[PDB]
């Protein structure tokens, strides 16, 4: 049967290596100290989508629950489920949680991409410091590179503070802060020029888009307000510090990039993405979010798009002779019983035959008798 | 083939066009009307054409068939231009996606009924005025559609109005100004910025 | 915040607990040969609810596909999706499947039941034989085993082709057979008594309520015409042969009851209940339905595991906030190769950003005393 | 307008469905292809005919603002021809629809990508197939869509093959026959019945 | 705001003109001794859903009662409410019911259709005979010729019978079945002609598509056993009677299609559709249907699509001078007062102003204070 | 069958007199310069949900769009519609609406309540003056006088600014402002009493509550702050003409109760409470609330709550005569449908019979062929 766009069955192979990248991936996220929460699927939208963005809401399938009445919601991002989880047992402190599950979206983000990915991700709340975008960091790279992919990770560092502090200082209108934005998003540097000679401070956005890849040198090229304001100060030189530790411990090719402003409206401060070889869409979208004045950072990825760039070692499959079982004795049948469920232990996939024809799909070997003595021959 | 692909429609945008390239570099080696290729070669060999039908251009680019292209505003509008970068309007192929309705006609009290290529700019353009709205989708000419009574009101880009005037149609609203831009494949850009760079300049210095 | 009646967030030790054995389990399942399978949560109404009962479409949720203006669903059950799976991939021979995932009903099924439990199941394709059913039920147990509960297993059977075929038989209306459902479905004998009485072969019907538990005996108490029936003499034959599989094999304390048609629409032969202690809503459900292609298979709701398992205590480290700020970066660099060994081990080692940085549960400390560090329990 | 409203396509169409109005008593008064005109008179005063781009001749006759038509049934799958009724295979414009690929190119082991104007049709051929696939809309030529990588297969008409052949690509499965098809509005065929039936009889006589 | 697709207003002086329309066709009905029911808008599934076709029932949005957990739905049909009407009080005899309420539906009906119907109708029971058909044709026939309108309703004809009579007779299957409405629904000829050449009976069912138009012949071309059958005899009769009085009694265009099977789950007999214009939904659906054994049939149109078809004589309004009406003592309030409270029952429009200002939309008439007497002058 | 509570039929006479006072209720308002608008049964929640109470969310049923999947909801108040209507349409003068139609709540508001009204309403945009309201009451009670009921309309008026500016002039906290709506909700003067000895202008809360009925004392019993207070001044300036005009112009009683609260977020100032004979709910509920700042004011009832207070006529309900009909010629025929045609413009109700067996139900009279003449005669 055909399946909807940005809809497809994950089979066989693939989703036994799903299974040991979500087992193995949610267990990294533990022995780092993040608690394991499994929120469901459905929720009333009261507590879904407050304080959402426009987008979510959009992104989020609408049911009603008939016990009450009242509308629910298909989830489309877990982390508003961690916020509630968090309000609850969180407390005043430092608290970490992981996850993995579903979510669906209603429309699909990019071409011919996933509408239903198996959402892996983890947030620590409660810390004001750079300290634990840090320490994200360092449990993403060694999640990733316990993958042993040769795909390689790019990461992009944002800081929404930067130009959401001049916003304010340059006293923009709604309609000028859309029109830089969608001039960012399009890397349209001509009309922006032009859109910055007739605006407050137009030589600060500008410089935004033309020299925020130098982080190094961003604070002294911008305007002498901007360089007094502590907000655009500290973000910059949170950015400085990220890239220097993903150089550093990581060896982490890192791009700057402060005009990244998606999701505008839910981060609150400094952004990363993780990108995969070429592809379009981040693997890894990650950065400050609000607490709702809990403090909150985290990342998510889709544990779907590890497939590509992800291998096991090929699996024994292995059927036991059909004739050659059914010619033996009770004792012998024991005896060859053990020495299958030994070989289950160790991760072979023993068939025990229903029929002469019964024939496992991939088959490697044979569990066969020669001169008084059971063992595996290559197919 | 390691070099740059350019996306051009048809028509106009290609007449108005080919000064830009023979600016930049990039002049085709034949006449595309008179030719049976699909695929055509310029005097840069990092770059070569193809030649499409408008609606095309956009879908060539965001799938990275070709690396960029030209394509009026009226298309990638309704089309969606969220998967390509609108790096450059290039100021040409300038008109107007308007409303027209037949020549003194009233406005019928029953639903209006829009005959129309750009299916997505009229619901989102009556969306913006409050006015509920029945869409037809149309492929070819939509002068014909008020006259038959399929339509009340077409949309359709206009520059002077003739066309209008001809079949018996004055414009009525102004929905927006078009005009040709210049569009990029997302991984293009990082890829390949080495060849485009000097290209994207010489278009932004023609245009000037 | 509350949520909906019977959506239950699993958390934390829970959470732990619910992935392993999700896991465990998995991994049971594909070394007994079962291909894992993970289809979608959503697909179209077309595919999702083909040939699906009336209980089936009413539990699940529909929503619309904006791309296409079509009905997708909710899957209520993922037995559908690896129908559709098989018909394409599974050939003319023997197939086996598992599979884990969600699935979303829109009303509880019984007393206090869950919208979203979280289902396992395994399903072999393409075997007539009563093996078939025999591999499952030893699957199953041996799954079940493995887990360590001090909690029992009950075993309820039952066969749905005795009353279909004598339903057939008597050439019972459609308004009868469904009577004669809801009277089965609370044993109504007083009821059932008189409604028999007015319909043919009615001594059959009631014999099935009344003496159904007796598997032994039954085909002795039914009607001359009955007894002929090759498919009702197979069917209660079916029915010994289990039970003297999971007595004799698994030491299972096994009830019958020929009148289970709960489901009436999909079961096509044996089905089997299990219930954990005096639990309401059985764990295991399971039986024959349709692929002319066999199949047979059971589900259970993982989530239901979690108050009648355990895990070993967790080992819960924290690093001295103040002894790791004063190493110097070639110490850092050995403590951290010393406590990714401890993660290896399966310790989860909380790095602190702050003095006060506490995780939940703390047992250990690591401590640096004289140029080394220790494990200490608090 | 109380005649009958006739909606046809441009080129092969038009061309053989002249001679069937001629037999029917149906001329057009001037040419199509020398004139401005969209809407033509006929020598029968009861009847008028459009021109219209292909794609939308189902589109004006499901409206009512023509009674009836000649479209391919290639179009008609496409469009969906649930609120008109097919009368008649006119037998003419014979050809297949067919997948189509580059010349002796296997296909990859992955995830298939189709480009093509049937979207429709495509989806639902691959569907039967049990062939999961990835569907890209084009309006124009299709034949340069597997040249550059956008699709590996094209869904297209064929009737010599010699379009496929001239650029590198041959047909491969067949998916179905095509001819054009007579359409007629339903509330035409019940309330201009009368108006209608001696053009149909023509026609049907004109074919067998 | 934005309103719903199929989701309109009626404002102002179409309101005006529906709620006339509305009232004037109830008391027709009733006056031609059909019985005005008003059932509410929701009930318990079961009763409103009662042997309903799974058409209706996607059509039906459904909604939870809080007091006691169960189903409801918003009706889309109120004939299901007449049927549970007339088995409490209708009796064994011949009853006559009419409605005129709101109905709702999920989907629009066809192109651009309303979602948000005003449902007008009629319906007897207990009468076997064609002449209780006649008699709804005759009084829905009197209320199309007392709205005056320049639209003429074209009546299209079918029977339901003689294709479900043939589809038993050839003991099809429900695929068959299936098969056959879907190709008459677009009659496509050319196909059906292949799949009828491989079907038991397919001369019959090829012929129905073909020349179901030629009533008078119709019979002559079934095959002998299809002539033999009394109620495919009596159908194709029944359909002569119904053509005949509509040309002889209302010189009405009739069409005939024995293949419009459209509601084949509710439809028993004889259909009945009737276009405006040229306009792709019929404007009146009826036929026969089934009681609960309880003979039944009726009609019912949309009271909204009436409105652009429709015209009320130009209304008065009137507005009385604010500054001449304020220099008025009380007794000689009291005499405009009474002077228009009897224009408002001729049917005059009067505004009182509250203001200078104050001026009613569409304004036609002032009512104006010369020489001590108000008289009404035209603007 | 059961119907849901608070559903139920209005069938047969009731529906008859339903018909007509909806009808004539409606032309009332309309020859009072008050344009008719029909919005339909649902919208998008956006829309008929925006600034909505609690109460009114609450009491709004929820559906999905199935073209979108948005929420809709079906309308529980018809007032938001007019808001969204007037908006687009009203423009900044002064404009009046008035609307007939079915509401559905998700709950009964009263002990066996409806919560399917069919609601009629009449509300003025634009009018800042106590001239307005008195505008509404002359409507309000010409359209009760025209009803000709025996039963008693009795009129509550209240005034929420009195109690509103009190609490601001108070400096009442949001825990102190909710408490005294409770006790004057409960009537409980002893608590209230014990509450008001500590709250700043205690003294004033007390009297609204103890003397407030007394309104021509009202404002000379009030603290000297509260009786120079413009808002206070006005409001009780507004509750003394509004009294005197309801008793004197429409010799209505009329009870005051400034301590009448509910609907305390809607309602802006004056309120007005119909009740009929000792019925608990309301039959009238109006008074200010907001537009958009838009002034608006209104009022509202159930037509269905009138039933059990008005009569008709009784209606005369003939049978012709089955044989003497069956029995005339063509031209005979033609003469006696002309005659029938005169009886049903009359408001007659003629039933031709079907069979020698057709009756009407409450069969009054029989046309009957008697010496060549047809009459009536009584059964
Ligand atoms: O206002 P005017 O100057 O008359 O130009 C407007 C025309 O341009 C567009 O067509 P397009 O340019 O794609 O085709 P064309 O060159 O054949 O008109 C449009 O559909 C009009 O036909
Ligand atoms: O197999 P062949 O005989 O080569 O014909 C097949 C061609 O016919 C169609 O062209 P279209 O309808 O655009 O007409 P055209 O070929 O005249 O452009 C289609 O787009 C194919 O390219
Ligand atoms: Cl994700
Ligand atoms: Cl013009
Ligand atoms: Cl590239
Ligand atoms: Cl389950
Ligand atoms: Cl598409
Ligand atoms: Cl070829
Ligand atoms: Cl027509
Ligand atoms: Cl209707
Ligand atoms: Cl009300
Ligand atoms: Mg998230
Ligand atoms: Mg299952
Ligand atoms: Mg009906
Ligand atoms: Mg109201």
């Amino acid at each position: 049967g055909m399946l909807p766009d940005g809809v497809a069955d994950v089979l066989f192979e693939d989703a036994h290596k799903q299974e040991v990248l979500r087992h193995q991936l949610t267990q990294q996220l533990i022995t780092h100290g993040y608690q394991l929460v499994s929120p469901p699927m459905i929720e009333f939208t009261e507590s879904l989508l407050s304080g959402a963005s426009e987008d979510l809401k959009r992104q989020t399938f609408k049911i009603i629950d008939q016990l009450t009445g009242r509308l629910m919601g298909i989830r489309a991002d877990i982390t508003p489920q961690i916020l509630r989880i968090d309000a609850h047992h969180g407390g005043d402190g430092i608290a970490r949680y992981c996850y993995a599950g579903d979510v669906i979206h209603t429309l699909p983000s990019g071409l011919f991409g996933s509408r239903t990915p198996l959402q892996l991700g983890a947030e620590i709340f409660g810390c004001e410091s750079i300290a634990a975008d840090i320490e994200l960091i360092d449990v993403l790279f060694s999640m990733i590179n316990s993958l042993d992919m040769s795909a390689v990770l790019h990461v992009d560092l944002g800081h929404v503070t930067i130009f959401k502090r001049l916003a304010e200082l340059a006293a923009l209108s709604a309609s000028d802060t859309e029109q830089l934005m969608q001039l960012y998003a399009n890397k349209n540097l001509p009309e922006l020029k032009q859109v910055c000679q007739v605006l407050p401070m137009g030589s600060d956005f500008y410089t935004l888009a033309r020299f925020g890849h130098d982080i190094a040198n961003l604070l002294g090229r911008l305007s002498e307000n901007a360089q007094q304001d502590t907000k655009i100060v500290t973000a910059i030189d949170e950015l400085q510090r990220l890239k220097a530790h993903l150089q550093v411990q990581w060896q982490c090719a890192v791009s700057i990039d402060v005009t990244e402003l998606s999701g505008y409206h839910y981060h609150t401060g400094i952004v990363f993405n993780g990108y995969i070889n070429s592809e379009t869409q981040p693997l890894v979208r990650g950065g400050r979010f609000d607490g709702m004045p809990r403090q909150a950072t985290g990342f998510s990825m889709d544990v779907s798009r590890l497939l590509a760039h992800t291998q096991l070692d090929a699996p024994f499959i292995v059927l036991i002779d059909y004739d050659a079982f059914n010619n033996l004795d009770s004792a012998q049948r024991q005896l060859l019983l053990q020495q299958v469920a030994s070989l289950r232990q160790q991760g072979y996939r023993v068939t025990m035959p229903l029929t002469a024809e019964d024939m496992p799909v991939g088959l490697t070997h044979r569990l066969s008798l020669a001169d008084n003595q059971w063992r595996l021959h290559a197919v | 083939f390691l070099g740059l692909t350019l996306a051009l429609s048809k028509g106009r945008i290609l007449e108005e066009t080919m000064p830009l390239l023979r600016a930049a570099g990039v002049e085709l080696l034949e006449d595309p009307e008179a030719s049976r290729k699909l695929i055509f070669p310029t005097s840069n060999p990092n770059v070569r054409v193809l030649i499409l039908r408008a609606s095309d251009v956009p879908t060539y680019v965001e799938h990275g068939a070709a690396d960029f292209g030209v394509a009026g505003k009226d298309v990638l509008l309704e089309h969606g231009a969220n998967h390509v970068y609108e790096l450059l309007d290039l100021k040409i192929a300038q008109c107007k996606l308007m409303t027209a309705g037949v020549k003194d006609a009233p406005l019928p009290n029953r639903r209006l009924r829009i005959a129309t290529k750009y299916v997505n700019v009229a619901r989102a353009y009556f969306a913006s005025q409050g006015q509920q709205v029945d869409v037809i989708k149309l492929y070819g000419s939509m002068e014909l559609a008020p006259l038959v009574g399929l339509g009340d009101l077409i949309v359709d880009v206009v520059d002077t109005g003739n066309t209008l005037r001809a079949n018996g149609l004055e414009a009525r609203d102004h929905i927006c100004d078009v005009s040709s831009r210049l569009i990029v494949n997302q991984v293009s850009y990082k890829r390949k910025f080495a060849l485009l760079e000097p290209i994207l300049d010489s278009f932004k210095n023609s245009i000037n």
